[PDB]
């Protein structure tokens, strides 16, 4: 759903309002019905409200950066001029409301509102289709309420006890509504640890074949050893969903998601994400983080510290007075102690901090910011750059809580503005790119749905290292993961692990990594031999919705768009006017000579080297016995 | 006032913000005390356009010089030397801020300084040629008005700066509670206020005009601008504040301008501000707002609206301005005059007529309200040639309408603080809705936390407690001894009333300790309460459920701004309308009733997605066919299915224009030639 | 202060200032009154020492 | 496994239609056709299936191809 | 290219490129990479013309290569032989077949002048072209066997 | 562990418009719930009687001076604001006002009749010199809550009447405190106490009732059922 | 004055002790005014029948487990908390329950004094193991709400002794949702809805009747220091 103002909405359903007018015979004549509708009468909202049922429209934000910066809404009338945004969508808009505006279009033809129903629509969109994970989920306020939510903290009101030969566990109740009660008397936190009997809830696989030979089933009671607040969050998910009982990072609320929406229908997540979105919201509301002059605190071992580097510094200001140091190796042996300071600085801080202090707090839940900030704000800004990008040897030793000095703010204002200044250029340089690789992918689209074909591309599982064992390459989920497999997996015995032609998940790796397979061979678009465009089977599933990519749909620009846009992350040329980053993606895909060249072996041999004063010279004899 | 003090780097014979490299934008070691680092915009025109420093001047051949006192043997005088750049490179310049015992010797033996490579060391404190004279010489005006500036960052910073000059004037000012010392000669110099020329006693005061008696016994009539309509479309209304026969001194205040109460300027309110989430209504930035703001038009603001109509002549004859218009009903030219211009203090709706006007052909021409305006007729302007008017050519008449309309907070309009904490509206709450302190009073608004650690403005927290510190009085125990924390405050800060005034200027003012002291040290309620306690934290309630809230939360008062980017105009829909002619694509224009672009992007995510039908919608009927576009019209009006698209309009004008060339372009079927 | 009507807003400043902010409009004043010749701007050059200011 | 009551265009849940198509694509096209055969009845088999007070054509054909009253042959 | 090949070419393009994204902690699918490297090399130059059609220092689909190589083969003649060639992503769009498309964004007297006298037939599989005569796009919905 | 005691309600004035109302005893954790849908009530649905329209005689819209007078009309419509008024019967009212000379137009100059009176005759509206002449004629009506000024062409069609804005509610300020004054510490209650101040044209108790009376209807849905 | 319309209270059901009432139209802003508090009468203003402690043979002290049954004391303890007693008199009762053999032992097996029942006798207690035997006695007493296990600093001239949490309140969870609802061009009036979920000693219809009869006495304390200008329905 978004919220439409009122007038807006009757102006884009102009026409359709008219029409029931007519058949209303709130007025006779159409060229009178357009009149009526142009003045407001009041007769005309009550009929929009049946005009816009069931009928979506288009909400987009610019830049559109890709696929879903275009979703599909159902509009529901309200009062004022401000379009009412799902904050869950929002993330994917790239929006927020310091005064982003947004456009929205109302689809006329059948096939159009059936695009939008079905296609288009917010609750079927989302996993991100570059990498298939969850953006429709948790952030912020919702991050840090379920954060506080399912944190167990220790030594709270109501918290389990030992039997003590005097009293009972005295931490124990008969149902989650009785520890309802308790804790809205008071006498027992929604964090402290305890005893509960459920009855509603799977319990972890861990416990379901220990206590129920043929499975749980609802009704069947058992002992949770978990905070009340664990409890009501698992609650909000599926009914058939194990007990995770577990502190929900940002991290293992995606997790969560992830296999929501791995073996789950698409409408659960959807509801799942809305009843997380409302706890996450009530509990923030009631978390208590808040910023004062009190919770920003300094840690005490700065002065220190800083005396100490300070001492260093003096050190190399007598070793450059003596002539020993030249000016640029002054700076940057300055630089570097100041950077070591800022590293102690930020361990001292981070270390300094309770737990349950509020700046901290949003940090480490993973609601948002870094602990980089952290520093600036109540340790050290540390050493900022001049206007040749050169860091100013003198660091920044006051932080914000402080206030810095006049001479450090004037110094910090450099990088300030050109940071602002060269943004423009930044989003330029990404925007070129992705659309140079639009136009390269013009006519890549799933015309069959399988070429046939037996070839494929190796792609490694993991390495045995020296104990043999089974160390998974880390980045196998943008590799292996989620692609058809070219040939079986066979075991050293002849056996085999996975059939041909078999989508490669989380289940196939675990069962993969369990028989030992560290290499196997996979369908890839390099290898498909389709006659035109790709096959399905060569690609493989939809990152977006997680199952074989139908017939028809544009890879092409679907690809273009996940290369392009996350395209300002990286690191750009330089604007001053070899380093990594844009300007080497630009060279890769350009089949560019590169600036750092470097001689490949044209046979397999071995190496004889006569290495010169300056020079090196390299000679490959041929195992083969070749030239 | 800062667009007069504005240095504009593009300009002819100058460059241009096409082509201008980042070198000639970036901040330069030179400008420290000449050109503000902070003040410019954020647009393309980033750092080509600047603000002169306040104490900088003009050297007469055209170079910024600045002010600095000599220094000698490690003692400061009171000599002061206007330097250019040029010339300062040759001297070091110490720190305003540095410690100077009696007769001006330095305390320290060693001192910041600045050097000619843009450096700064400490060097011996005997080795200083010259000083800053204050500590904020490098700010700009707009930049001096923000209390704690030192704690906010750059970008947060020159977001606040940039923001106070785009606040609309609100109906009442009110001074802020937590100021700098700038906003007094900010306001005057700005010269929006009445100032008395010559020391005298009041005569008369009126809402039109002030008349003061000066002891020389000549006699001065100073006229006051009422509802007058700004540039911008902002009321410039003018207030007297003397009483009769009241003692005026040459340079005294006698009328408040549009943004000032009391001579200094009042860009906003005084505002109790919450600092917490609350239900989601604020994520994401948004701002949650008491109905009190809109009950008691805290936040309310007046506009008006100017129009222009002109009767002509033409080949055929001239043109009339008349109440005769053909064929429009007797109801709708009711409240024309005899010459057809509409009454002063009728309330206009959006369509109505405004000045009826008819040309040959004759032909219903009326100036008309345009799309969602409306407001009262506050002014009526007529210019005739009959009356020498000089007017142009070809016109025989023109007349002016002035709309006054006032318009109350509402949902999507933005709010700002001094410290570029911009937001939009989300929610206005019931008064009973809003968290209340213990007290009973509910606060006024609500601002979220996970904005403020990430953005690094903890200045606007820093101003919130003082706020409260100035709204409830305090006072510090003097009985034993003054306390080491107040060690360094002026015996005049020991205690204040409620409601008073403080200013904390931006570079020099109240550090960390004082501040909390404050805190510690503030007065109680009405009724005896102390509300906040010394960390600034109250212990608030739910106004729905009415259970208080598990921990104390920040609360306070903190100055916000109404900024001019209301949604009364900001907003835009259509459905058919105005076309272009030498290409029929729809028009865009705010007033024009124009249509959203479509750019290849949006066609790119429409093809990600394969929506194909919705994409030809866009590409033809939407946009360039007229017939697809009567066909579409007229059978939604008739409630039947929208015609699937044969052959495309823009495929057979291609198709002749390529045979034109003696091209013989074939349509192909999968079956043959055909 | 050279404010007579001012409020009296407390000041948390140290430092005294030991000079006062220039006339803000001067920028655009000053420079008009030398391209007119205005008699203030001739008086005020050769107080500064200019020599037959024109 | 078990879902709650959807609200509005959410009914019927998108998986139950996908189920009866090749692809989202597919069922774009099979529910278009339908709608488009419903309104031209109601200008002009019909709804084979309880209309409500002012329901969309679209609705009506995706809530009768969830009851599978409908077929189809793809190009 | 000339030492290990053209597939290990396309493995080596897309292992740098993925490369430098991780290095930047980005999460991109190799699969986007491949999709788009495939084009890179999706042309192959003809050396003989052997007993096709193909003009000698042409470029050529590699597709259509083949088609004509199994094509005369299977009717006796000697099959045109040819090398891979790695283009970039902006060569490659240039060498485009579709002479709408590149009549769109090339010198488009020329592009007219060379489909007509060798009477170029366009298929319209891409996108662009479909835009451009105002057609639905050959993807999704509006493909055949969903229309 | 049973309680047969009923809460007992009781009153402590603390100044002519402000007292603070003592329930007790109650269930715990029950008092802050009830205090606050009492506030709730006190602030939300108290009937009033304000000021709605106006005319002035020199004045056709609220944009304009009046000669001989130091605050222009829409100063002297928010300085209104600050009347308070309490008309016994719900039609309009009709209130007329007249100065002519120097002198301060307060609140008592308004003369109104019978059935309503101005509670704060010594508030300040205008100031006049010795040109000023002032008749402003003021519509009173009650009413409940907050009304937006009522638009000119919709609630008549009479020009040179100016409409305002209208709050209908007497009461000022309202909070509410919960003690653990339990019996003996055998047994848990709350005490709630009810800090009311109005605007002095109701009394506290007179507002509590009306909130009291309000919310019994509300909630007694649940008695009529089986 | 009268209002544009009076609210209607209607009711659905989930399960035959888990009702859903939903009063409609609302004014603006009376959602919350009404539900907290209906939900805080619904779980703390009922008065009901609760056990208050329990005494297990066996397990005179070091209170882990008792032989002859699988469960131990605390499960025990859980089970009898879950036992749904009504008393028609306000003083304390003391009550006994004993077994022996295997089988296994459950709330019917319980023979109440007169005035006394039980609504759940199904409900399973206890296991019991071959040849044994339990024998627990119960102490049952009236109140609101829910206690906390008893302080029992009196003890110690008895042994045995399990002060265990009382659950006296017949409403088990309550739970409340407020929404939007249009009535004229106007827009944002109030729907409240209302979860009601209680132990089979009492329906949620008569659980909510009672609490709106208390909220009604309890706020017509106000009115009772006058009557005039309330609204008028
Ligand atoms: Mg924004
Ligand atoms: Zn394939």
């Amino acid at each position: 759903q978004c919220g439409l103002p009122k007038l807006m909405a009757l102006e884009l359903f102009k026409p359709f309002v008219m029409k029931r007018l007519v058949d209303l015979n709130h007025a006779q004549n159409i060229k009178s019905a357009k009149r009526m509708v142009e003045r407001q009468r009041p007769q005309v909202w009550d009929v929009l409200e049946e005009v816009i049922a069931e009928h979506p429209v288009l909400l987009n934000r610019a830049p559109t950066l890709h696929r879903l910066g275009i979703q599909a809404f159902e509009p529901q009338l309200v009062e004022g001029k401000a379009i009412q945004l799902h904050p869950l969508v929002c993330e994917a808009f790239n929006a927020d409301f310091d005064g982003d505006q947004m456009a929205v279009h109302l689809p006329l033809s059948a096939e159009a509102q059936a695009e939008a129903r079905i296609l288009m629509l917010s609750s079927n969109n989302i996993l991100s289709p570059a990498s298939g994970k969850p953006l429709a989920m948790p952030r912020l306020d919702m991050v840090t309420g379920l954060y506080y939510l399912t944190t167990l903290v220790e030594g709270a009101t109501g918290e389990y006890q030992a039997a003590t030969k005097d009293a009972p566990e005295q931490g124990v109740y008969s149902s989650p509504a009785e520890a309802i009660m308790a804790m809205d008397r008071g006498a027992l936190s929604v964090r402290a640890k305890i005893k509960v009997r459920l009855t509603e809830l799977r319990p972890p696989t861990d416990l379901e074949a220990q206590l129920f030979e043929n499975g749980w089933k609802p009704g069947d009671a058992w002992t949770a050893e978990t905070t009340l607040g664990r409890v009501m969050f698992n609650e909000l998910l599926p009914k058939s969903y194990p007990f995770v009982n577990e502190q929900m990072h940002k991290k293992v609320q995606a997790r969560i998601i992830n296999d929501l929406a791995e073996r789950f229908p698409m409408i659960v997540v959807a509801q799942t994400v809305d009843k997380l979105k409302d706890a996450g919201f009530y509990w923030a509301t009631r978390s208590g983080v808040t910023v004062s002059m009190a919770d920003v605190l300094v840690p005490p071992q700065k002065q220190e510290i800083l005396e100490r580097h300070e001492a260093e510094a003096d050190a190399i200001e007598r070793k450059y007075q003596r002539g020993a140091l030249n000016h640029t190796e002054r700076n940057e042996s300055l630089v570097k102690i100041w950077q070591d300071a800022t590293e102690e600085v930020g361990k001292a801080l981070e270390e300094f901090y309770p737990a349950d202090n509020p700046i901290i707090t949003i940090v480490k839940s993973g609601a948002t910011g870094n602990l980089t900030q952290t520093r600036t704000l109540a340790g050290m800004k540390g050493l900022v750059t001049n206007p040749k990008g050169e860091f100013i040897p003198r660091p920044i030793k006051s932080s914000f809580r402080e206030g810095l000095t006049v001479l450090e703010y004037f110094i910090n204002t450099h990088g300030a503005r050109k940071g602002l200044a060269d943004t423009a250029l930044r989003t330029a340089d990404s925007g070129y790119l992705t659309r140079r690789l639009v136009d390269v992918s013009q006519d890549v689209i799933v015309r069959e749905h399988d070429c046939e074909t037996e070839r494929g591309i190796n792609v490694t599982l993991a390495e045995r290292g020296p104990d043999g064992t089974l160390i998974r390459d880390a980045h196998v989920e943008t590799s292996a993961f989620a692609r058809t497999l070219a040939t079986d997996a066979v075991d050293a015995n002849g056996n085999v692990i996975i059939e041909r032609g078999h989508d490669l998940g989380d289940p196939a790796i675990d069962a993969l990594l369990a028989a030992g397979i560290t290499t196997v061979k996979v369908r890839s678009v390099l290898t498909c031999t389709s006659a035109t465009g790709v096959c399905a089977m060569c690609y493989g599933r939809s990152m977006a919705t997680g199952k074989l990519v139908d017939i028809g749909e544009a890879v092409g620009i679907v690809a273009a768009q996940s290369i392009g846009e996350p395209g300002t992350q990286l690191t750009m040329r330089t604007f001053h006017q070899i380093v990594g980053g844009l300007p080497r993606v630009q060279e890769l895909f350009e089949a560019r000579v590169p600036r750092n060249k470097a001689p490949i072996a044209d046979v397999a041999g071995r190496v004889r080297l006569e290495e010169s004063d300056k020079f090196f010279k390299i000679t490959i004899v041929p195992d083969d016995g070749g030239e | 006032l800062t667009h007069k003090r504005r240095l504009s780097a593009l300009g002819p014979g100058g460059l241009s913000r096409e082509r201008a490299g980042l070198e000639v934008r970036d901040v330069h070691p030179s400008h420290y005390g000449r050109m503000c680092p902070i003040e410019t915009p954020e647009g393309p025109n980033i750092g080509l356009i600047g603000s002169l420093s306040v104490y900088a001047r003009v050297n007469p051949f055209g170079f910024i010089e600045t002010p600095y006192r000599k220094v000698e043997n490690g003692v400061v005088t009171d000599q002061i030397d206007y330097l250019t750049a040029d010339e300062e490179d040759r001297h070091v310049v110490a720190q305003a801020n540095s410690p100077t015992d009696e007769n001006g010797r330095f305390t320290e033996d060693r001192v910041m300084v600045r050097k000619k490579g843009g450096e700064v060391e400490f060097v011996s404190a005997d080795q200083v040629d010259y000083m800053d004279v204050s500590p904020r010489q490098m700010v700009s005006v707009a930049t001096a008005m923000i209390p704690f500036l030192e704690h906010d960052d750059a970008n947060r910073a020159l977001m606040g700066a940039n923001m106070q000059r785009q606040a609309v004037p609100l109906v009442r000012s009110e001074a802020p509670l937590v100021g700098t010392g700038m906003e007094l000669r900010a306001a005057i110099d700005a010269g929006d206020v009445v100032v008395a020329d010559k020391t005298g006693v009041i005569e008369e005061v009126s809402a039109d005009y002030i008349t003061v008696m000066a002891d020389d016994g000549t006699r001065q009539s100073y006229r006051l601008r009422k509802f007058a309509r700004s540039n911008h479309g902002t009321c410039a209304n003018q207030r007297p504040i003397v009483d009769a026969g009241q003692r005026v001194e040459a340079g005294q205040v006698i009328a408040d301008g549009p943004c000032t109460q009391n001579g200094e300027m009042a860009l906003g309110k005084n505002l109790l501000v919450a600092i917490m989430p609350w239900e989601g209504h604020n994520y994401e930035d948004a701002i949650i707002l008491s109905n009190r703001l809109v009950e008691e038009d805290v936040l309310t603001s007046i506009h008006i609206e100017e129009h222009e109509i002109d009767a002509r002549d033409t080949k055929l004859g001239a043109e009339e301005i008349t109440r005769d218009i053909p064929n429009v009903s007797d109801e709708v030219l009711a409240d024309l005059d005899e010459r057809g211009i509409v009454r002063i203090g009728a309330e206009v709706r959006d369509g109505d007529i405004l000045v009826g006007k008819v040309t040959p052909k004759v032909r219903d021409t009326s100036l008309k309200v345009p799309h969602g305006e409306s407001g009262k007729v506050i002014g009526i302007r007529v210019f005739s040639r009959e009356d020498d008017d000089e007017l142009p050519a070809g016109v025989n008449e023109l007349v002016r309408v002035y709309v006054a309309q006032k318009r109350k907070i509402s949902d999507g309009d933005k709010l700002a603080g001094r410290h570029g904490n911009k937001g939009v509206i989300g929610k206005i709450l019931p008064v009973e809705d809003m968290p209340f302190l213990p007290d009973g009073t509910p606060v006024d608004i609500i601002l979220n936390t996970h904005g403020v650690p990430r953005r690094m403005n903890i200045g606007q927290i820093l101003e919130t407690h003082l706020g409260w510190v100035a709204k409830a009085g305090w006072n510090i125990d003097v009985a034993a001894g003054v306390p080491d924390w107040a060690s360094k405050l002026p015996e005049e800060l020991y205690s204040a009333p409620a409601d008073s005034t403080v200013a904390t200027p931006v570079f020099d003012g109240a550090q960390e300790g004082e501040l909390a002291g404050l805190l510690g040290s503030t007065l109680p309620n009405r009724d005896g309460e102390v509300m906040v306690d010394a960390d600034g934290k109250s212990t608030l309630f739910d106004g729905r459920s009415g259970e208080p809230f598990p921990y104390p939360v920040t609360v306070g008062y903190m100055y916000i701004l109404k900024l001019h980017h209301l949604v009364d105009d900001k907003i835009h829909a259509r459905s058919t309308g105005p076309y272009s002619m030498i290409t029929q694509q729809p028009l865009g224009g705010k007033a024009q009733f124009g249509g959203q672009r479509f750019g290849e992007m949006e066609c790119w995510a429409m093809q990600a997605y394969g929506a194909a039908y919705t994409l030809q919608e866009l590409l033809t009927i939407k946009s360039d066919d007229t017939v697809g576009r009567v066909k579409v019209y007229e059978a939604i009006v008739k409630g039947e299915n929208i015609p699937e698209p044969g052959i495309p309009e823009s495929f057979k004008v291609l198709l002749k224009e390529l045979q034109s060339l003696c091209l013989n372009v074939e349509v192909l079927s999968s079956d043959g030639a055909a | 202060n050279s404010v007579p009507g001012a409020p009296n807003r407390v000041s948390f400043a140290k430092l005294r200032e030991p000079l006062e902010v220039p006339g803000l409009l001067d920028v655009q004043t000053d420079s008009f009154e030398w391209l007119v010749g205005s008699d203030r701007w001739r008086q005020a050059a050769i107080d500064r020492g200019e020599e037959n200011p024109v | 496994s078990a879902y709650d009551t959807p609200l509005g265009i959410t009914n019927p849940p998108i998986d139950e239609l996908l189920s009866r198509a090749s692809s989202k694509y597919a069922l774009v096209i099979y529910a278009a056709k339908r709608a488009r055969q419903i309104n031209d009845y109601y200008n002009q088999v019909g709804p084979l299936v309880e209309p409500g007070l002012q329901e969309k054509p679209l609705s009506i054909a995706l809530r009768e191809i969830h009851g599978d009253l409908l077929e189809h042959t793809e190009g | 290219l000339r030492v290990q090949g053209p597939r290990e070419v396309q493995i080596h393009l897309v292992k740098e490129v993925q490369e430098v994204y991780r290095a930047q902690g980005v999460s991109i699918h190799d699969k986007h990479i491949e999709v788009i490297v495939r084009q890179m090399l999706r042309r192959v130059t003809i050396i003989d013309s052997g007993s096709t059609e193909f003009l000698p220092g042409s470029l050529t689909e590699r597709a259509e290569f083949e088609a004509e190589n199994r094509r005369v083969v299977a009717e006796g003649g000697e099959p045109a032989a040819g090398r891979p060639v790695l283009m970039g992503i902006t060569k490659a769009s240039l060498a485009t077949d579709s002479w709408l498309s590149a009549a769109s964004f090339q010198e488009t007297t020329r592009v007219l002048t060379d489909a007509a006298i060798n009477c170029r037939s366009d298929k319209l599989n891409g996108l662009k072209e479909n835009v451009i005569i105002g057609k639905l796009i050959p993807a999704g919905t509006g493909i055949s066997r969903y229309r | 562990m049973l309680i047969s005691q009923r809460p007992t309600l009781s009153e402590e004035t603390v100044a002519e418009n402000r007292s603070r109302f003592v329930i007790e005893p109650l269930e715990p954790g029950f008092g802050y719930t009830l205090g606050n849908s009492l506030r709730r009530t006190l602030l939300s649905s108290i009937p009033g009687a304000a000021v709605t329209s106006i005319r002035i005689d020199g004045v056709l819209h609220e944009f304009t001076t009046v000669p001989g007078v130091k605050e222009d009309v829409t100063d002297i419509i928010l300085n209104l604001k600050g009347l308070v008024v309490s008309s016994d019967d719900d039609e309009p009212v009709t209130m007329y006002l007249r100065k002519q000379g120097p002198g301060v137009v307060t609140a008592g100059d308004i003369v109104p009749p019978a059935g309503v009176t101005v509670h704060n005759p010594d508030m300040h509206i205008a100031t006049l010199n010795d040109k000023g002449k002032l008749e402003v004629e003021l519509v009173v009506e009650r009413g409940r809550g907050y009304v937006p000024a009522v638009q000119n062409k919709a609630s008549g069609a009479e020009i040179g009447r100016i409409p305002v804005d209208s709050i209908y509610s007497p009461v000022l300020k309202v909070t509410y405190k919960v003690e653990a004054t339990r019996v003996e510490q055998r047994t848990d209650f709350d005490k709630l106490i009810i800090d009311v101040e109005t605007k002095n044209s109701i009394s506290p108790r007179d507002a509590l009732a009306s909130a009291g009376g309000t919310l019994v209807e509300l909630f007694g849905l649940a008695r009529e059922l089986n």
